[PDB]
């Protein structure tokens, strides 16, 4: 449910 | 029901203009993987920092960032782990074997 790009 | 083994790896990055250059989804309560809370790597940014570097890949587990275990921990506190670091990031991942 939650992607994070870094 | 069978062994699955994994290889543990230390991987130091240096942030680009456009940071680390990867993706991350998973975490306890927002399961990348039924029945798995762990941080996994689910983009690679062609051109990025982790890409040029060659060893971080999709589907490596994200088990730290520099100080901070990143084991049955919220996505919230992996993206918190992730935010607080400077240009130069060791992550410790685990990869399928």
């Amino acid at each position: 449910y939650l992607v994070t790009s870094v | 029901r069978k062994p699955v083994s994994e290889k543990i790896m230390e991987i130091k990055l240096i942030k680009g203009p456009k940071g680390l250059g990867f993706s991350i989804a998973g975490g306890v309560g927002n399961q990348h993987i039924p029945g798995d809370n762990s941080i996994y790597v689910t983009k690679i940014i062609e051109g990025g920092a982790a890409h040029k570097d060659g060893k971080l890949q999709i589907g490596d587990k994200l088990l730290a960032v520099n100080n901070v275990c990143l084991e049955e921990v919220t996505h919230e506190e992996a993206v918190t782990a992730l935010k607080n670091t400077s240009d130069f990031v060791y992550l410790k991942v685990a990869k399928p074997t």
